[PDB]
RNA sequence: UUUUUUUUUUUU
RNA sequence: GUGAAAUUCUUGGAUUUAUGAAAGACGAACAACUGCGAAAGCAUUUGCCAAGGAUGUUUUCAUUAAUCAAGAACGAAAGUUGGGGGCUCGAAGACGAUCAGAUACCGUCCUAGUCUCAACCAUAAACGAUGCCGACCAGGGAUCGGCGGAUGUUGCUAGGACUCCGCCGGCACCUUAUGAGAAAUCAAAGUUUUUGGGUUCCGGGGGGAGUAUGGUCGCAAGGCUGAAACUUAAAGGAAUUGAC
């Protein structure tokens, strides 16, 4: 259900007789039997966690955490990335592009993982058939095959009915319309092509 | 002998799905089943085992790459970008 | 240049390659330098390091992986590292120092 | 600032185009501004904008204003629009030099500064230039 | 006319042609 | 409200290095809550003609740049932060029917300061010569180039950054490499049209303070 | 007919030359075909020349001087007056004008 | 460098 | 920003000023009647990999050569398929102007494209509108590469830079007719009714027409090959005078 490979890494306990399991979220490039370096004075190579006041702008980063200590929820999926643009020192804070291209400013000791996520360009390929949807959405969840509103009866869906195949009124929905009325185009600020 | 003309390995797909298609999927279905060359034993045995995860047959190192490729194209770029950034911070 | 000192020696004069014959050579005191590829693992090197330590040997790290080295070598096959018993007409220990 | 004679030294950013005159006037450092007086704000047609008139007057202004503020000296910092664009400086720039000279303002250093691309992006206007 | 567009008008044309041609096989 | 009679005005103080220590005024808005005045002219940088910082005209044609690297009373002290050639004496360097040799090197001095040097020349004509052009062939301008390159490395690694501007005031490392490279091809203008600062070392008081005299 | 043996350029023994962009109108041209001037003139005209030596700031001081590449294609330069058509023989020279 | 389109057939 | 304006951005700070960072293009000035390459084309430094002309040669083989249907390699720009990039500029498109109209010329914002990789496309006023090999054929001064000789200097390390005289090869230029040409012009477009050195391609008044059809290549755009019916007294080249 995930694109992304996932690392598994050994570390040895700070003060404890016993090893540390994690899994990572792998970074294109990694590989078995390579040393992982994690904290503020870990070198700038992929594969090494570093927090975001040590990297430095123009970095290319991965699984960027959002708040200090959150162990990472932003730029985790294949072939994805974040990247550093700027710090702030007066208040500890640095700013982030994200895959969406949004800009975003998190406290300067966020951690990152160096490097892109690794199993990019898993979307290029066409599938050709239903069934290699079936397979990739039986790992995922019930949410395939998807029947169109305009194929079922007014009972249970507003674009349901009619004695032709339409909907009848505009597609765009009010952000505040109540569940069962919003469906379509959700607080469209507009439609069609570019 | 010549046994296709230019559908090579696409020709199990026979006339369906549209030529178009077959010829887009027709280099990942190249490039995700050919052999890679192994940097850490200098042999063309690295295979793929599922989408992102290279592994060689002969030193038995795993890799984690490209979806369908050993190497993506953004991989070497992020590289060098990371290395000029470490070089600048060292000097 | 390396490369064309490394087939002056293969051409003209005595050399064995394989880690084994590397090895056995090292221990032999035959030997008198030792050339490590690139591509060679981290503890095969760093053993064949200490071996020609102990052995008072030079040691040269080729500018290449194991197919290069082979290549440069002459022959069809990966070299991940030779052992010069005696350049013939070559001056590769008398040059690298 | 201690004695009369003493020479206050400004930096006088003179911005010549063919469309407008920019005397801008900062420290020697150019984080601070001073006085900032454009030709555009001197007339009322857009074509007289750039005219030596509209920038003797202006210089005229950034020197009153100036003087005031104690800077007695005025390095010279002239540029054209620069970049793929023409480096040639507007019409301006001289009746602006000109009237900081008589302004009573002394004259420092004298420095071309318009930006010279070693090599630049694609100029505008396309493979066949502007057709008249 | 010139040369460039009469080029271009034959090239429309037997575009067009083809396209007759093509309809009924 | 008047901006500037909220403003404070300072001293800048050039380092040692330069004959003349009074370089000008800067001024700055007074402090006022947790904007700081010395905050805010920390790191500042000026452009100053090395004709003023040594009262030589013959030295109006180089520009030294003077960042602050601290605020003491109403003076900012300075200290080297690179140096340029003037754009009008580039362009009357420059010239048709000569040939233009140009290198560049990056280095580090004793007190870890990384700075990348530019340096420029010129082909010169000999007094009896008579054919029009004085040209270089491309390997006498590769060996004139490596050349450049290794005195330059060799002049800025040997020496510290106090010492090194001390050889650029006088341009003795264009003259040891014209005296160097005259076995290839006589040069003229030669010269270090450029020196920037890459990275510089953690600020240290006492070290800036050896090249400020003392200010009371 | 051809009424230039160089073909109103200057290549020989060259495939191909780069193009620059007319300083005036910007279009592209040849650059061995472009007309190519240089101008070098005080910054300060010699009308304010004494105004501005008379404020100098300092007790000696040389005024700078600019240095411009002027490169026009043809229509432009014959337009400005930079080139002026001549006669079938006078067109021949190519000593610059005294 | 604002704008400036057009002139029935043959013949002299 | 323009001839003048407007679209447009601007007290949520536009434009301008200083410092710094990122991204992708582009390699100015030097830069030329200069260089290299079969052509297309090729201009930042350094390293690696092969390749090449000319020069020098009292080195080697000994006719192994010239030009070329068929058949092949490369082949600007635009264009196609799919990734990566996407700063600038910018087909299409949308607005503002000008105008009788203005689907334009001018201005403003922009999609594809412009860059790179893999695979195609194979066409340009792809021009010197001028096939290749060989011989002869006037003069002159420059210039690039190599070589030979002479000579005097160098803030230099026998050499390099410059000076002078020559040879070979190359990009070109000026003068001239004893030459050619319809001339324009050409030192090769000469050595042609005093017609013959070898060899490839290719034209037969102007249109229809590079069209129809067939074949072949290409994903496509289109490329290559390529008519006829019919129509017509001119079309066209160089140069002269006038008019504009
Ligand atoms: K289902
Ligand atoms: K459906
Ligand atoms: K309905
Ligand atoms: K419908
Ligand atoms: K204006
Ligand atoms: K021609
Ligand atoms: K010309
Ligand atoms: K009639
Ligand atoms: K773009
Ligand atoms: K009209
Ligand atoms: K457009
Ligand atoms: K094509
Ligand atoms: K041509
Ligand atoms: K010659
Ligand atoms: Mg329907
Ligand atoms: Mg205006
Ligand atoms: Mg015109
Ligand atoms: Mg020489
Ligand atoms: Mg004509
Ligand atoms: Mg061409
Ligand atoms: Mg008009
Ligand atoms: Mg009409
Ligand atoms: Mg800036
Ligand atoms: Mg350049
Ligand atoms: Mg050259
Ligand atoms: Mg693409
Ligand atoms: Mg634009
Ligand atoms: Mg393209
Ligand atoms: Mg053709
Ligand atoms: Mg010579
Ligand atoms: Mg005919
Ligand atoms: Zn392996
Ligand atoms: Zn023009």
């Amino acid at each position: 259900g995930r694109g992304a490979p996932l690392a598994r890494v050994t570390f040895r306990h700070p003060f404890r007789y016993k090893h540390q399991k994690e899994l990572f979220v792998a970074a294109e490039g990694m590989y078995t039997g390579q040393f992982i370096y994690c904290g503020k004075k870990a070198n700038l190579m992929v594969g090494n966690v570093l927090a975001l006041r040590s990297i430095p702008e123009g970095a290319v980063v991965c699984n960027v955490e959002h708040k200090v200590g959150d162990r990472g929820v932003f730029a985790r999926c294949s072939g994805d990335y974040a990247i550093v643009i700027s710090h702030n020192p007066d208040n500890g804070t640095t700013r982030i592009k994200l895959p969406s291209g949004a800009k975003k400013i998190v406290p300067s000791g966020c951690r990152a993982m160096i490097g892109q996520v690794a199993g990019g360009g898993r979307t290029e390929k066409p599938m050709l058939k239903a069934g290699n949807a079936y397979h990739k959405y039986r790992v995922k969840r019930n949410c395939w095959p998807k029947v169109r509103g305009v194929a079922m009866n007014p009972v249970e869906h507003p674009h349901g009915g009619g004695n032709h195949q339409h909907i009848g009124h505009a597609s765009t929905v009010r952000r505040d319309a109540p569940p069962g009325q919003k469906v379509g185009l959700i607080a469209a600020r507009r439609t069609g092509r570019l | 002998t010549k046994r296709t003309k230019k559908a090579g390995i696409v020709g199990k797909y026979g006339t369906r799905y549209g030529a178009s298609l077959r010829k887009q999927i027709k280099k990942m279905e190249v490039s995700q089943h050919s052999k890679y060359f192994c940097e850490f034993c200098g042999k063309y045995a690295v295979k793929r085992k599922a989408v992102g995860i290279w592994g060689c047959k002969d030193c038995g190192k795993v890799k984690a790459g490209g979806a369908y490729t050993l190497n993506t194209a953004s991989a070497v770029t992020v590289r060098s970008t990371i290395r000029r950034l470490r070089e600048q911070t060292e000097s | 240049s390396i490369n064309n000192r490394l087939a002056l020696v293969m051409k003209s004069g005595k050399y064995s390659l394989g880690y084994k014959t590397v090895l056995k050579t090292l221990r032999s005191s035959k030997g008198k330098l030792i050339l490590i590829s690139n591509n060679c693992p981290p503890l095969r090197k760093s053993e064949i390091e200490y071996y020609a330590m102990l052995a008072k040997v030079g040691v040269h790290h080729f500018n290449g992986n194991n197919v290069d080295l082979g290549t440069a070598c002459g022959k069809y096959f990966r070299v991940s590292c030779l052992s010069i018993i005696d350049p013939g007409d070559s001056d590769i220990i008398k040059s690298l120092p | 600032a201690t004695r009369e004679g003493e020479l206050v030294f400004g930096v006088a950013h003179i911005f010549a185009s063919f469309n407008d005159t920019f005397i801008h006037v900062t420290d020697l450092s150019g984080r601070e501004t001073m006085v900032r007086i454009t030709g555009g704000m001197k007339v009322k047609a857009d074509r007289d904008e750039s005219s030596p008139y509209a920038a003797m007057l202006a210089a005229q202004d950034v020197s009153q204003r100036c003087k005031e503020l104690g800077i007695n000296a005025l390095h010279i910092k002239l540029r054209a629009t620069g970049g793929n664009k023409t480096k040639t400086p507007g019409p301006g720039a001289q009746s602006a030099l000109r009237a900081l000279a008589r302004s009573g303002m002394k004259i420092g250093r004298i420095e071309d500064v318009t930006p010279i691309p070693t090599d630049s992006t694609r100029r505008k206007g396309g493979r066949r230039g502007r057709r008249l | 006319m010139r040369a460039k567009w009469k080029k271009k008008r034959m090239r429309r044309l037997k575009r067009k042609r083809r396209k007759m041609r093509q309809r009924s096989k | 409200a008047d901006p500037y009679a909220k403003k404070d005005w300072y001293d800048i103080k050039a380092p040692s290095v330069f004959d003349i220590k009074n370089v000008g005024k800067t001024l700055v808005t007074r402090t006022q809550g947790t904007k700081i005045a010395s905050e805010g002219l920390k790191h500042r940088v000026f452009e100053v003609s090395l004709a003023d910082l040594q009262k030589d005209e013959d030295q109006s044609f180089r520009k030294i740049r003077l960042r602050a690297e601290d605020v003491q009373g109403k003076n900012v002290l300075t200290n080297f932060w690179g140096m340029d050639f003037t754009t009008d004496k580039l362009r009357s360097l420059v010239k048709k029917w000569q040939t233009l040799i140009e290198a560049h090197v990056d280095v580090k001095t004793t007190d870890s300061y990384t700075l990348r040097m530019f340096c420029i020349a010129f082909t010169k004509k000999r007094p009896n010569q008579q054919k029009r052009t004085c040209y270089a062939q491309s390997s006498q301008i590769r060996q004139i180039r490596r050349k450049m390159v290794e005195i330059m490395r060799n002049q800025a690694s040997s020496c510290d950054l106090k010492e090194l501007v001390a050889k650029f005031i006088p341009e003795s490392i264009g003259r040891e490499i014209e005296k160097a490279t005259s076995s290839i091809f006589p040069l003229q203008n030669v010269y270090i049209r450029k020196v920037k600062i890459l990275k510089a070392p953690k600020f240290d008081i006492g070290k800036l303070m050896e090249v400020h005299g003392d200010y009371s | 007919t051809f009424k230039r043996r160089n073909g109103g350029r200057n290549k020989h023994g060259r495939g191909h030359t780069k193009f620059i962009r007319c300083s005036n109108c910007g279009k592209c041209c040849p650059k061995d075909k472009a007309i190519k001037r240089f101008l070098v003139r005080n910054i300060v005209e010699q009308a304010a020349v004494r105004d501005v030596q008379e404020a100098c700031a300092f007790e000696t001081y040389t005024l700078p001087k600019l240095y411009l590449k002027m490169q026009y294609c043809v229509s432009c330069a014959i337009h400005s007056k930079v080139v002026r058509v001549r006669s079938v023989t006078d067109r021949r020279v190519r000593e610059p004008p005294q």
